[PDB]
């Protein structure tokens, strides 16, 4: 559809923040596990991967519909801590201010695209 | 381990229609006789278990 097309953008954008907003609120929970890795996504590549399948084919009624079913890359420690944890509050704190803000921004622009094929209908 | 497996087949399909015929026989007895063997001279002799 055509409609996805337009919207295709600002959904993966939103769903792509949603997810690294998990991944940062997960390093903020697990900073005390001794032994974790701090991991995080590029969100550029990946929303090049996303941004850039084949439903079976169905004969007849009973015959049933197909069923449906990222990367991480591990941040570069700042401080060598005892117990091997990695996880650094302040940097982590920044990424999840700055995703909060950005998810934001993509409902802000998602919202307006809709409002504004809203408004062309409306009459 | 997960193994998710969705298959859709095509089956083999014969439909047969029949009207049968009216008037068919469904069971049939018959009775036969048969008589004795009278020779030149006339005495009835029976027949043979070959016969």
């Amino acid at each position: 559809d055509r409609l996805d097309a337009a919207l295709r953008f600002q959904q993966e954008a939103l769903n792509l923040r949603a997810q690294r907003q998990e991944i940062l609120a997960a390093n903020i929970a697990n900073a005390d596990t001794p032994g974790y890795q701090a991991r995080d996504i590029d969100f550029a590549s990946e929303l090049k991967k996303v941004m850039v399948g084949v439903a079976l084919t169905l004969t007849s009624s009973h015959h049933i519909p197909a069923q449906a079913v990222v990367d991480l890359l591990y941040r570069v420690p700042d401080q060598p801590s005892l117990d091997g944890n990695t996880v650094d509050m302040d940097r982590e704190r920044t990424q999840f201010a700055d995703n909060s803000l950005k998810y934001q921004m993509g409902l802000t622009v998602l919202g307006s695209q809709l409002k504004g094929m809203m408004n062309v209908l409306q009459g | 381990t997960q193994r998710n497996e969705t298959s859709n087949y095509e089956v083999d399909r014969t439909i047969r229609h029949t009207k049968m015929n009216v008037g068919d026989i469904e069971r049939l007895s018959v009775a036969v006789v048969v008589n004795y063997k009278t020779l030149a001279d006339g005495k009835p002799l029976p027949l043979t278990a070959d016969q």
